[PDB]
RNA sequence: AUAUAUUUAAUUUUUAUAAUUAAUAAUAAUUAAUAUAAGUACGCAAGGAUUGAUUAUUGAAAAAAGAAAGAAGAAUAUAAUUUA
RNA sequence: UUGUUAAAACAAAUAAAAUAAAGUAUGAAUUAAUAUCAAAAUUUUAAUAAAAAUUAAAAAA
């Protein structure tokens, strides 16, 4: 029940499709190296009730 | 009095049981004998077969 | 320095609500009530709340030298059948003195007898209004 | 001349519950004693290797260790000493790894208390109530000695340690706050070893070796 | 008693207790039958 | 780890080893083929008179291993009917009740005519323990 | 009690003829040194003293001639053998009960007692345990509430298998003296207790969860303060200590209930030995179904519980007669009520 | 139930505390005789039900 | 850089405190160990 | 502490089965003697939610609800089936008071007696679905009446998947396509 | 009057137990009560043929269904009866599985005495035991018919109901034997 | 009464001694006076045309079995 | 009239099983008045004893080993009250 | 509980019951010299000394 788990499920699905396309078997597949490094960033300001600015 | 915390104080939380049991923990699952899907024991499917008999 | 308030000891945490079925507890209650009846501390009663509500009652509290007698009107009966629980709500007025008692059955030094199982709801309402007026007057004179 | 209070439903011969017997005074003491054969116990131990079967057979032979013979005792010890090795830890059966505190500690299964109760019953049977069986039969002496050497009894810390790099102190440590109460300071084989060393020193006071004359080189 | 497994300790197939010396005067027990390989895994 | 805590943590196995060494001397006897329980000398000097001239009784109790084994194996006899039927007394009656009334003296107010067998108020108040000879209640 | 220094244990303070050890046979004189050189220059080796001889002889003569006059002096020799119940040494194990329900009773004087009834389903002596065989370090575990095999955990069903006793739900240990043993598997009838008996009970009160500091300590929680600092009683100088930290034991908000609560010295009200029920006039805090443990009160008001004046216990444990059948016996026949008592 | 564990109550019997000796609702029967039930001027339910009940009893 | 773990043994911890007579650390030698007797009378 | 619902109006010759409850008003709480209170904005809001929920349950024979709403809905459906088995005029007046749709009141009182003539208690059935709601990560429960195919206006209908449109009648198993509503 | 109230209470207390009857042999089967409903009538005929009594003497009481329990408990009277008993197999570490879930009590004529009742109960118990043994050994007689076609697999001889109690003291006044005999004679006259 | 399972001689004596408390109870009263007589328990007796204690006592074993198991009356045996 | 560190109150979820070891004297300085103790010694008289038991607060004191993503309720206090 | 009026009403204010105000995702800002920061007691040095010394031993979330 975690957004990271859903995203890595999508990634696993795509990687399995790619491995099948390359010619690797399905039953003998195993994750060998999974990592994440910081990427892009956006800055969003928004007004709240009774006029207060908040940064995110 | 608040100050920046060294990396060691940032890694003390993973030593406690609250962090381990919340984020990093596996599931006990098996295959739904009627749906052929991974299923935890106790929660069932919407299908008519899975409601009458519990797979 | 440090202490512990909860105990996860097995002998303390285990319960027997599942095994309470093999104990005839209601039969034990009825047996206690019947023992009280046969000893004479109480007398069996079978009336409903609306039937007994509003019936005159006389209660004698045994006391050397003179047992104190009190004639009142039953205001509320807590039980319809005899049991160890029981409970009766009587209201009695002496000369310029009102009182509302809760008589429990089974007291050997207390013999209460309702003069008739039948009751008059009109007299019940009269006694209730008298008691409420007395209570309101007392509270108003206090505050 | 009595008649039962109800009908007994029929049952097959294999599905009966024989092998045990209630004590003499049943209406006061309903203790259950086993009368199974040591060959049956060994066959169960060797065919059904599940931990529950193991502890059941061990309890049965620990209750039957009183009135058995030397040959049956040797057979039992030889059948028990099978899953043990000298290189590894003697009587370790760690199954649960509880990391509630900072570093984890290991809790074993019922096989360890089963073996401890068996050793205690053997001690009570060969020391207190029958102090002559060891001096009479030197083979049983050597057999129980080699079994007590195969299972590391004099170092119960190796029962609870899981990795040799961090030895355990579950048995030698105890604090009055309430930690390690049932598991610390277990007198498992101390009395038996003392009785055996005393039997071996009996020679110096008796001037003639009974045990050493009965045994072989 | 769907969840309740006869003879097993708390409905666990790997903790068989039937046909052993578990003295139980009032409650019944089930004779032993060797479990299959697909039942345990 | 406090000083006393460390001391006890390092000495308790040594205490157990010392007790084992002590019991090894007892096991020496059973090893030679003559199993003999430990004998303790019964002390007859346990009833004393203190400095303030009052009685003191020491209590020395011994444990018999054979009797322990017998109580472990053989069941106790049948409990007595009167023992299990007659309930235990709630209030402890005084050692000497002060009756304050005796029918023997003709004039009851005559203090010199009351019989001596009736206990006095001083005994009624001070006698809360058994007499010098009798130790148990 | 009366202070008695060990140095006051000379023969001039003994109430009976002081007997010296003197090897195997007790004597009336100190052991004369076998080596004559060990004789101290002022030590008067006594072999025969007519004073002590006459006193001891007259004492023995009177004891052997007038047993009725010198009955109390017989405790000097032939002491009570071990195994019999003793008034100051014999403690027996209690039982394990289940809080059944509550009711109200009345005594003959007219006092009302809100009583609670506990139920003792199946009390059976399960185990004996002593640590390394020391003195007074032995105890008896009693089990209760027989259950099927599929109920308990595997590691506790394994112990019940190893013991051979029928598998019980709960098991509580009572520390006793060795002369109060009972063989493994002994059924404990509720008549083990007496109606006029003081009992100490231990249970677990109900759980309220995390509660406020007001609800925990009542009015006490609002004001919590303690200062061990020195303060000047008279304006002569200046000096004090600052209460830096908060002293341990500060009353705050936390877990409430769900603890081991023990009542000490509650009298039994009535006993029903057909349904195995005991009534206590004290309202408890625990829920219904909490496995309480009952044990015998040692002594109250400097007076032992078990004595000839109050009554003798069912030592070691009550065993019913053979021809008694609780099935044939009715419920009203199985009622034992305590003698009256007033508390106001 | 580990985050809530230190705060919420925990029980093995499932929260069953039922005393068959205390007075239950069916044994009490009717609460209208209680003073609050017939003087609760703040509950339309209490007022209407007690009025209906007194009128029915007087009529009977 | 040397590092001592914060997750150390404790007296309340079930693992308990060790015996240096039974330990097998690097800085603990046991070969050259002699036994002396010391009477403390007086 | 005291429930004014105990004050009985128009008492019958025979005492009611419950004799202390409404039984529709459940007095939601957290002790085991009461029903699990699903989080709402007020007790009135909770009663309104329960009313709409049981109305829709009676209407469409099934309801998928999240959180503690499932046990409350199941117990309320049980009480509704008890009212239908009673079949008294006062019971029908009470159910029409409590429900939003008198047409659904009539549907229930027409179909439920024949449906649950041969049952004692536990008429509804709750099944915890493994799929949780996305916005709240809360477990979902499918609550439906048991006796669907023996006697009811719904019969031989498929609940494994919804229809083509939400305004079309539900799927029907090919075995019982001939029945008419 | 309190005197006459205590008198009528003592009368109803010493009154004979009406509507009470002791059963001969309580029968039990594994099938459900809803199934035994349709066959309960033939049970009377088969039991009459088994007891060799004239047709119409056996009376079956209300059919009971022992409440199924996930956690078995023996002391409850609603417990499903077990195929084994402690007196039957003392040396067995457990009991045999459940044998009966639907029960019914059997009564003879009211004039028959307790010795005849217990003799017929013992005879029925022995015959049903032999019938069950023959059933087990195999896979005409009334016992075999009851065992095969009716699915009956349990018989019990219930103990005498001792829950009754004599009134030694009613309303705080002891009951004299003369008063007890008077009340008994009054009730006998009323019954006559 | 909460007997459960089987009616006992204790419950018999309870009913006998409570019969005194009601002086107006006649053998022709409505069936609702009996204990454990709920709405669903008494409506089935009304269907079978049982309006009297005499009739409900004359009820047969097979009939009370039908009332308990096929009709759905729980405490009909106790009644 | 600012979210902090030390220190405290708790918790780390059935552990079959308390504490021979940290609470290093004592939960009151092992009490303790009280009717009855006493219309009694002592006092011309008036008046006025020492005193400790049943009536009270007096048990003084810490329950640390087993496989963990539902509500520790299948929830209307029954371990399924019959159930198609 | 207090106060006012009259021969019960009004206003204040808190302490018990009851109601709500998530265990889901989204996610800032005050602050920041720092050793995986020095649990405590004693003594002392130029003003809180968290600066030094002596006892003692202070687990993790
Ligand atoms: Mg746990
Ligand atoms: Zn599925």
């Amino acid at each position: 029940l975690r957004k990271g788990h859903q995203i890595v499920f999508r990634a696993l699905e795509m990687a399995q499709q790619g491995a099948e396309a390359k010619g690797l078997d399905k039953e003998h597949l195993r994750v060998a190296h999974i990592s994440c490094y910081p990427g892009p960033t956006d800055k969003q300001i928004d007004i709240r009730s009774k006029g207060y600015y908040a940064w995110k | 009095p608040k100050r920046k915390k060294n990396p060691m104080q940032l890694r003390r939380k993973v030593y406690g049981l609250h962090f381990k049991e919340k984020y990093l923990k596996m599931e006990e699952w098996y295959y739904c004998p009627l749906c052929a899907e991974p299923k935890k024991p106790g929660e069932w499917c919407r299908r008519e077969d899975c409601r009458q008999i519990k797979p | 320095g440090y202490t512990r308030e909860r105990t996860n000891r097995h002998f303390f945490v285990a319960r027997a609500n599942a095994f309470f079925s093999r104990l005839p507890i209601a039969r034990v209650q009825r047996s206690l009530a019947m023992e009280a009846v046969r000893e004479g501390r109480m007398r069996p009663w079978k009336y409903t709340k609306e039937q007994i509500l509003g019936a005159p009652v006389t209660c004698n509290f045994e006391y050397n030298p003179r047992p104190v007698r009190l004639i009142g009107t039953v205001m509320d009966a807590h039980t319809e059948e005899t049991s160890i629980k029981g409970g009766l709500k009587v209201y009695a007025r002496n000369e310029e003195t009102n009182m509302m008692l809760w008589i429990p059955p089974g007291n050997p030094k207390l013999r209460h007898e309702v003069t008739s199982t039948k009751g008059s709801f009109q007299h019940y309402l009269d006694e209730r209004d008298k008691w409420d007026e007395a209570w309101i007057t007392g509270r108003a004179r206090m505050k | 001349s009595r008649f039962p209070s109800q009908t007994m439903s029929p049952c097959s011969h294999e599905e009966e519950m024989r092998g045990y017997v209630v004590s003499r005074d049943y209406p006061l003491i309903d203790r259950l004693h086993c009368t199974r054969s040591i060959e049956e116990l060994v066959a169960q131990f060797e065919d059904r290797p599940q931990i529950e079967s193991r502890v059941a057979a061990l309890a049965d032979m620990a209750s039957t260790v009183s009135f058995r013979s030397d040959e049956e005792l040797l057979r039992m010890f030889t059948a028990i000493s099978a899953p043990f090795s000298v290189d590894g830890r003697g009587l370790n059966f760690l199954t649960v790894k509880v990391s509630k505190f900072g570093r984890p500690y290991y809790v074993p299964n019922s096989l360890l208390p089963a073996y401890v109760n068996l050793v205690d019953a053997t001690t009570i049977a060969l020391v207190r109530e029958q102090p002559w069986r060891l001096s009479a039969s030197p083979a049983l002496f050597i057999q129980v000695l080699q079994f007590m050497a195969l299972i590391k009894v004099f170092e119960p810390n190796k029962w609870f340690t899981f990795s040799d790099h961090a030895p355990s102190n579950r048995a030698d440590y105890r604090h009055a706050i309430g930690v390690n109460h049932s598991t610390a300071f277990w007198g498992t084989g101390e009395e038996l070893y003392d009785f055996m060393v005393e039997l071996l020193r009996v020679e110096d006071d008796g001037r003639i070796p009974t045990m050493l004359d009965l045994c072989t080189r | 008693a769907r969840n309740l497994a006869p003879g097993f300790s708390r409905g666990a197939l790997k903790h068989d207790w039937r046909a052993l010396g578990v003295y139980t005067p009032d409650h019944p027990q089930v004779p032993y039958h060797p479990l299959q390989t697909w039942m345990l895994g | 780890d406090s000083f006393k805590e460390h001391y006890h943590r390092v000495h308790l196995p040594r205490r157990l080893a010392l007790q084992r060494y002590a019991r090894q001397q007892s096991l020496r006897n059973a090893a030679k083929g003559n199993v003999k329980a430990e004998e303790v000398p019964y002390k007859y000097n346990r009833w004393w008179v203190n400095e303030e001239h009052e009685f003191v009784h020491q209590y020395a109790f011994v444990e018999d291993p054979e009797v322990t084994k017998a109580k472990r194996e053989t069941l106790p006899p049948v409990t007595r009917e009167n023992i299990w039927k007659e309930p235990q007394q709630t209030f402890f009656l005084p050692f000497a009740p002060y009756v304050r009334v005796v029918d023997y003296p003709k004039d009851p107010d005559a203090k010199f005519l009351k019989p001596v067998n009736i206990p006095r108020w001083k005994d009624y108040m001070q006698r809360t323990k058994p007499v010098i000879p009798r130790t148990w209640y | 009690p009366s202070l008695m220094r060990e140095k006051d244990r000379d023969m001039y303070h003994c109430y009976y003829p002081y007997l010296f050890d003197h090897g195997d046979k007790m004597s009336l004189y100190p052991k004369i040194p076998e080596n004559p050189r060990e004789w101290q220059p002022e030590q008067l080796q006594t072999t025969y003293d007519a004073i002590r001889e006459d006193k001891y002889d007259a004492f023995i003569r009177l004891r052997e001639k007038f047993p009725e006059l010198y009955q109390d002096t017989r405790a000097w020799d032939n002491p009570p053998p071990f195994g019999e119940f003793n008034m100051f040494y014999s403690v027996r194990f209690g039982m394990v009960g289940v809080k059944a329900f509550t009711c109200k009773d009345y005594d003959e004087l007219g006092n009302q007692f809100d009583c609670t009834a506990f139920w003792f389903p199946d009390n059976q002596v399960v185990k004996h345990s002593t640590r390394n065989g020391e003195v007074g370090t032995d105890k008896v575990y009693v089990g209760a509430m027989n259950v099927p095999v599929e109920f308990h955990k595997p590691h506790v069903a394994a112990f019940y298998k190893a013991a051979g006793v029928p598998v019980k739900h709960v098991c509580a240990g009572f520390p006793i003296t060795p002369d109060a043993y009972a063989p493994v598997g002994t059924k404990l009838d509720v008549r083990h207790f007496k109606p006029g008996q003081e009992v100490t009970i231990t249970f677990q009160n109900t759980d309220y969860g995390f509660r406020g500091v007001m609800f925990r300590h009542g009015f006490d929680g609002g004001y919590v303060w303690l200062g061990d600092s020195r303060w000047q009683r008279r304006p002569g100088a200046m000096g004090t200590e600052g209460q830096k930290r908060i002293y341990p034991g500060h009353r705050m908000a936390g877990q409430t209930g769900a603890a081991a609560e023990t009542y000490q010295g509650v009298p039994v009200w009535r006993i029903d030995y057909k349904n195995s029920l005991i009534y206590l006039p004290t309202l408890l805090d625990a829920d219904v179904g909490t496995y309480v443990r009952f044990s015998d009160t040692i002594n109250t008001k400097g007076l032992t519980l078990w004595n000839e004046h109050r009554g003798l216990p069912a030592f070691p444990t009550f065993i019913p007669p053979e021809d008694e059948d609780l099935s044939k016996l009715a419920t009203d026949e199985c009622q034992l009520k305590s003698p009256p008592l007033y508390m106001y | 139930s580990f985050k809530r564990l230190p705060f919420g109550r925990r029980s093995t019997s499932g929260g069953v505390n039922f005393n068959k000796g205390l007075l239950t609702d069916r044994e009490r029967g009717d609460p209208f005789t209680e003073p609050h039930a017939y003087r609760n001027k703040k509950s339309i339910a209490a007022i209407s039900k007690v009025a209906k009940k007194q009128d029915i009893l007087l009529r009977e | 850089a040397p590092f001592k773990s914060v997750l150390r043994r404790h007296k309340h911890h079930p693992e308990g405190l060790p015996l240096y007579n039974d330990m097998s650390k690097q800085w603990l030698c046991r070969e050259g160990e002699r036994w002396w007797l010391l009477d403390a009378r007086g | 502490k005291a429930r004014y619902a105990g004050i009985d109006d128009n008492p019958t010759i025979t005492y009611k089965p419950w004799d202390t409850t409404e039984p529709l008003m459940a007095d939601y709480g957290w002790t085991r003697g009461k029903l699990p209170k699903f989080r709402a904005r007020s007790p009135f809001h909770r009663q309104q939610i329960a009313r709409r929920m049981v109305t829709e349950m009676i209407r469409k024979d099934y309801c998928i609800v999240g959180g503690a709403r499932a046990p409350a809905l199941r117990i309320l459906a049980d009480h509704v089936v008890e009212l239908a088995k009673a079949g008294d005029t006062d019971s029908r007046q009470q159910l029409a008071y409590f429900l939003h749709d008198p047409l659904m009141v009539d549907k229930a009182f027409d179909e439920y007696p024949r449906r649950f003539k041969d049952m004692n208690a536990k008429y509804a059935m709750m099944t915890r679905l493994k799929s949780r709601r996305r916005t709240d990560a809360v477990a979902m429960y499918f609550v439906e009446y048991k006796n669907r195919d023996m006697s009811d206006n719904h019969k031989g209908e498929d609940y494994s998947a919804g229809p083509e449109r939400f305004f079309l009648p539900p799927r029907i198993v090919e075995t019982e396509k001939g029945i008419q509503r | 009057s309190p005197g006459t109230r205590r008198r009528v209470l003592q009368e109803y207390a010493l009154s004979p137990l009406f509507g009470a009857r002791v059963p001969c042999c309580v029968v039990g089967t594994l099938r459900t009560a809803k199934e035994i409903i349709v066959l309960k009538r033939d049970i009377q005929s088969l039991l009459c043929e088994l007891m060799e009594l004239p047709q119409g003497s056996v009376t079956l009481g209300p059919l009971q269904q022992l409440r199924e329990m996930m956690l078995y408990r023996h002391g409850t009277p609603l417990s499903p009866r077990l195929g084994d008993e402690r007196q039957l197999n003392m040396d067995a570490y457990a009991r045999r599985p459940i044998a009966a879930r639907t029960m019914m009590d059997v009564f003879l004529a009211e004039d028959m005495s307790l010795d005849e009742i217990v003799n017929f109960g013992r005879l029925s118990l022995g015959k049903l035991q032999i019938a069950l043994n023959n059933l087990r050994k195999e896979n005409v007689e009334p016992a075999q018919l009851l065992v095969d076609r009716m699915g009956i697999s349990y018989c019990e001889i219930p103990s005498l109901d001792e829950s009754d109690y004599v009134f030694a003291e009613v309303g705080g006044v002891a009951v004299t034997d003369e008063e007890a005999e008077r009340v008994a004679q009054r009730w006998a006259e009323r019954c006559e | 009464i909460a007997t459960g399972g089987r009616v006992t001689n204790e419950d018999r004596r309870w009913w006998l001694v409570h019969l005194e408390c009601a002086p107006d109870i006649t053998p022709g009263t409505f069936i609702a006076w009996l204990d454990c007589c709920g709405t669903h328990t008494c409506k089935k007796l009304i269907e079978r045309n049982i309006w009297t204690i005499e009739q409900v006592a004359a009820l047969d074993s097979d009939q009370v079995d039908e009332l308990k198991y096929r009709e759905g009356c729980l405490k009909m045996d106790v009644v």
